[PDB]
């Protein structure tokens, strides 16, 4: 320490000062991890999203910013980088109700729905993403109206027997999806159905990462 | 079929048959001397230098912080345009510094500039999947991996690939280069370490021998061997003088995968870190575990050992780096 | 396209097995994992 | 557009000041720390003030200790010097250095135009020679002595040369005694052990003449060299 | 009277 | 009479037991990670100095003397009065810590810096070196007169001045923390409810019942242990028929929430759970 590392550790301590100024910005935002269940995933939620490789939206609402990351659709496999999104605020998986009677430009091995169910029971089942809470969002909604009319909706799900309604059909795929998880706990599924409205959508996002935000908030002190 | 038909009849004896008679190596005590401190979210991967003082660790917090190792003092701090960062390479010479976002972009910034910021040298975005890892030859040409099953040898003052290696079934997750800088080998998820060239342009030898994916890969400073870090808790240390495999260090103990290989100066202590929150050192001739490096909080992600052999850096996932003598 | 690379130099893997010894044990007396070092010789105190 | 300017008036009266601004461009500001040397006729350079990053550490000399000080705004990029009351011991060349200091790095990098001014313990590094006229064309040795050895417990010499070339600015050299600076020939060789201080031009072109100087870097004030000039 | 305080016997 | 004693080592000996573990599971597992583990930290270490302070006035009731010296007892009854204040101040600075930081998530940055959780606990501890001032200037040791016995306690000139002393410490020292962490804490709930709603859960979930039961449980003991301490303090002012019957056991109510506190926020805890 003569005259060069006594500036040396001053640096270190306004690098300190910046890194630790960098920690409470990006811990005050939200961040979003878009992972949809087919080709085009989240089609809807990014159009009001104020703006290779993954897309993220940085854009601020109701004094409060948030980070919305889609990774498309992409050739390598989730497993090997499904631990890097660990700690994320909120997930969306937009799914579409229109993927039970329809099958993806694939082999046809299995439905665009029961791949649906697997690809986000996939995601429970990681390690990484028990104490992150999923949002669920349905796609689709006067299409799948339509599709009830002129299909048994028994497709993917022979054992079902019930009303051929939107109000019922909605309140049935979400209890099946919320059954999928094996950590009921300690995760907390919020479905909402997506509206052309462009604001409502997200309405409901920030109520969803509001709920969550309080929890870790809640964790932090230990009253959790 | 013929591949490896005769490769076995000409193995009558192994090499933990031959190094039983030399003297065996002892427990390996390593004190933490200090801790790199400083971070706040999880480190995946880092690089040392020849000087053996300055290194740099990839954070995902948007921040690619260099420092020197011997006083624990910040010099840079770079933001990173993309936070999910996986891998990050340093200079022979410390002139710049290149790290691989999930933008599929490997952002390489420069060091020594006239200014005080950290500017970026140059941007590689040619890649389809994501950049796993990267190495650099020189400050000029650059081999750096990605998800999408291939390997591709970039230029910085060119700016496009100049031979991009496909040659590789699953997915790309480690490198490791030679001594000289001259060859370099690849381990990918499907279980295949492919030695790959810049004279002939692509692989020259494979190795399939493990049986799960391969996350991380080292290299052997004579140049004629190697080890991989597979997940099936296991590393097969193969040969490139026989193109066979020379030894296996497995134990029914540890449960988890490899997810860090090093080699020390001698290359008698194989540093291989793991996902048991802790770190082992093999004696990589004998398979016997001498000591064990334990005191991270979250399981070990980079580790790299000193060109001389004097430090050995272990990085996991509680945002803290431990130096290790 | 396999065999354009199958190298012929697998006739015997107890030789190479001894070149791999023989290295790592004259270089091991420059290796401060190995040897132990003092205090005052080694950096980080 | 690294270059730096100074603004000075003509001359001022005793019991006043004149509040020497400087202003940065180019470079990323808040991130060197500022300097201040000023230069006598016919004298040598003294260190005067520095600033870190930050407005964190600030350190006077002891001949300013009590009637300079020195601002700056950083968010304007402009570096200010207060004064209490001018002395005719300060008639000299204010200049600003505009160094960092870490492992690795060039301090005294790019020294500044300078303005002038004009009113109507300690390392004293001292100079065997002051004047070597010799012929141009290959190699001329130049040493310096110190009051203190330079030899840290960590092993590194804080050792900075400067040239000086007739009408422009110092500029660095060799720092740390033995590694080049950035944006120098290959011709500069420093050697020494602990006071030696030897510095070997082996090429000695033309535009190499200039009032050298050797300055510490391990005790405060910063003092530097007697000046040594080459023809 | 009172004969006790905080900790112990107070004389009245 | 040796009853109560018995109890006593008790009390003790479960704050021994449990305090003990509650500074080997922070500094070893979190090791001052933010604000709040250094307010649990400061419980548990003043719940020993609280324990260590409580065996002087344990055995003394029953021996109705004091064997100590005279100068050595006004420290130590103003240090476990002290270290009554500092528990009690330290479990109000941690209902305002969790009440900014679940209602003011954007407020609540400039605190989560162990920088100015550093200077909070010095504070406070500061603090009580304000209250017990008064406590400590006065205190002396003066026979009881009863039957010559040497007794230390609080000495006052006149009978008015004892008057605003005993509601002083009720009104700092019980009244005002608890309407803290009684407000504080009813804001969190309050908060917590109302936004649960608009996420679209009317009724309470099991992590929100789980909350509210955890901070309900709080509040209640900190009164039904505090509140018998206090109430029987201003009863001994007006009528003198308690015959000190009381007084043993109320006080160690006192001394089991003190050294129960951190062990209910200890093994109540993600940091506990993970070790064992």
């Amino acid at each position: 320490l003569s005259a060069e590392d006594k500036a040396a550790v001053e640096r270190s301590k306004m690098i300190d000062r910046n890194l630790r100024e960098d920690g409470e910005k990006a811990a005050r935002e939200v961040k979003l991890l878009l992972l949809g269940a087919g080709e085009s995933g989240k089609c809807t939620i990014v159009k009001q999203m104020k703006i290779t490789g993954i897309v993220e939206t940085h854009f601020t609402f109701k004094d409060l910013h948030f980070k919305m990351f889609d990774v498309g659709a992409q050739r390598s496999e989730r497993k090997k980088w499904i631990h890097c999104f660990e700690g994320v605020t909120a997930i969306i998986f937009c799914v579409a109700l229109s993927d039970y009677d329809l099958v993806l430009a694939e082999d046809e091995e299995m439905n665009r729905m029961h791949a649906s169910m697997k690809l986000f029971d996939s995601i429970c089942n990681n390690k990484w993403f028990t104490d992150t809470s999923i949002i669920l969002f349905l796609n689709k909604k006067d299409l799948f109206e339509e599709k009830i009319k002129k299909s048994p909706l028994t497709i993917c799900y022979p054992e079902y027997a019930g009303s051929n309604t939107y109000e019922e059909a909605a309140a049935y795929i979400q209890c099946q999806f919320e059954d999928l998880n094996k950590r009921k706990d300690t995760k907390e599924i919020y479905t909402h159905f997506t509206c052309s409205t462009d604001t409502k959508n997200v309405q409901f996002v920030f109520d969803a990462v509001t709920d969550v935000i309080i929890k870790n908030n809640l964790k932090d002190c230990g009253l959790f | 079929n013929q591949i490896r038909d005769a490769r076995k009849a000409c193995a009558d004896a192994t090499l933990s048959q031959i190094t039983n008679n030399i003297d065996p190596v002892g427990r390996i005590q390593m004190r933490t001397r200090r801790t790199l401190r400083g971070h706040l979210a999880k480190i995946y991967a880092m690089h040392w230098g020849t000087d053996s003082r300055l290194l740099v660790s990839a954070s995902q917090d948007g921040k690619l912080i260099i420092w020197d190792s011997y006083t624990t003092n910040k010099v840079h701090a770079i933001p990173l345009r993309s936070s999910w960062v996986m891998t990050c390479a340093y200079a022979p010479s410390g002139n710049y510094v290149a790290c691989g976002g999930l933008d599929n972009i490997c952002s390489i910034y420069n060091l020594k500039t006239r200014e005080g910021n950290v500017r970026v040298s140059r941007e590689l975005a040619g890649h389809t999947g994501y950049l796993s890892c990267c190495r650099f030859l020189d400050d000029n040409q650059i081999v750096t991996s990605s998800g999408d099953t291939t390997c591709a040898l970039w230029d910085i003052e060119t700016g496009q690939q100049t031979t991009t290696f496909t040659g590789h079934t699953g997915d790309v997750m480690s490198l490791s280069l030679a001594p000289d800088t001259r060859l370099f080998v690849s381990g990918a998820c499907d279980a295949s370490a492919k030695l790959w060239d810049v004279r002939e342009g692509m692989c020259r030898q494979t190795f399939t021998g493990h049986e799960s994916d391969i996350n991380a890969i080292c290299f052997f400073p004579n140049g004629n061997a190697f080890a991989t870090g597979s997940d099936d808790a296991t590393c097969r240390l193969f040969d490139l003088r026989a193109d066979q495999e020379l030894m296996t260090y497995s134990h029914d103990n540890i449960i988890c995968g490899i997810t860090s290989v090093s080699f020390s100066k001698s290359g008698r202590l194989l540093l291989a870190g793991y996902d048991d929150f802790n770190c082992n050192v093999w004696d990589a001739l004998k398979a016997d575990r001498a000591g064990v490096l334990a005191g991270h909080d979250n399981r070990v992600s980079c580790l790299g050992v000193t060109d001389d052999g004097m430090a050995v850096a272990t990085g996991s996932w509680d945002s803290f780096l431990k130096i290790w003598n | 396209q396999l065999k354009m690379e199958a190298n012929i130099d697998r006739i015997k893997v107890s030789k190479a097995a001894a070149d791999l010894m023989a290295y790592c044990e004259a270089h091991a007396k420059e290796d401060p994992l190995l040897t132990p070092v003092p205090a005052s010789e080694n950096p980080f105190r | 557009d690294v270059q730096l300017v100074e603004s000075g008036g003509g001359l001022v009266q005793p019991g006043g000041s004149r509040k020497l601004s400087c202003s940065a461009s180019g470079f990323a500001f808040s991130s060197f720390g500022m300097h201040w040397v000023r230069q006598a006729p016919e004298k040598g350079l003294e260190w005067v003030a520095y600033i870190s990053s930050g407005s964190g550490t600030i350190y006077y000399a002891d001949t300013v200790k009590g009637r300079f000080t020195i601002s700056r705004d950083d968010p304007k990029n402009t570096l200010f010097l207060q004064m209490t009351s001018l002395r005719s011991e300060d008639t000299a060349m204010y200049y600003c250095v505009r160094s960092i200091y870490y492992y690795g790095s060039s301090p005294f990098d790019f020294w500044g135009q300078g303005t002038t001014l004009t009113v109507s313990s300690d390392i004293v590094m001292t100079q065997a020679t002051s004047s070597v006229p010799v012929t141009p064309g290959e190699s001329v040795s130049i040493s310096c002595r110190s009051s203190k050895s330079l030899l840290h417990s960590n092993g590194n010499t804080y050792l900075y040369w400067f040239l000086q070339r007739p009408g422009q600015s110092p500029q660095l050299l060799i720092y740390r005694m033995s590694n080049l600076a950035s944006g120098v020939p290959d011709r500069f060789s420093g050697s020494g052990s602990g006071t030696a201080f030897t510095l070997t031009i082996s090429r000695l072109e033309a535009e190499d003449v200039g009032v050298y100087y050797c300055m510490q870097h391990l005790e405060y004030p910063l003092t530097f060299g007697a000046g040594t000039k080459l023809e | 009277c009172k004969n006790f305080f905080w900790k112990t016997f107070t004389s009245c | 009479m040796v009853a109560i004693q018995c109890i006593y080592a008790l009390v003790c000996l479960v704050g021994l037991v449990g305090n003990a573990l509650v500074i080997f599971v922070i500094l070893r597992y979190a090791k001052m990670k933010t604000a709040t583990n250094i307010y649990l930290l400061n419980l548990a270490v003043a719940d020993e100095l609280f324990m260590l302070s409580v065996p002087f006035v344990a055995s003394s009731a029953a021996l109705r003397h004091w064997p100590f010296g005279s100068v050595l007892c006004r420290a130590v009854l103003s240090v476990d009065g002290l270290n009554m204040f500092t528990s009690v101040f330290c479990l109000t600075v941690l209902s305002v810590d969790r009440y900014v930081a679940v209602v003011h998530p954007l407020r609540a940055a400039t605190y989560r810096r162990p920088s100015v959780a550093k200077l909070i606990n010095l504070g406070v501890w500061l603090a009580s070196l304000l209250v017990t001032l008064p406590i400590a200037i006065f205190a002396d040791t003066r026979p009881a007169r009863g039957g010559q016995a040497v007794a230390c306690n609080l000495q006052w000139p006149h009978p008015a001045w004892s008057a605003v002393f005993v509601v002083y410490t009720f009104l700092l020292g019980f009244l005002l923390p608890v309407l803290a962490i009684g407000l504080c804490y009813l804001l969190i709930v309050g908060k917590m409810r109302a936004v649960a709603l608009r996420a679209g859960w009317q009724q309470r979930r099991r992590s929100e019942k789980k909350i509210t039961r955890l901070v309900l449980m709080f509040v209640v003991v900190f009164v039904l242990c505090w509140m018998p301490f206090y109430v029987v303090q201003l009863l001994n002012l007006f009528v003198t028929s308690l015959d000190a019957t009381v007084n043993h056991v109320s006080l160690i109510l006192s001394y089991a929430n003190s050294c129960a506190n951190p062990i209910l926020y200890g093994f109540l805890s993600d940091n506990f759970r993970r070790f064992f």
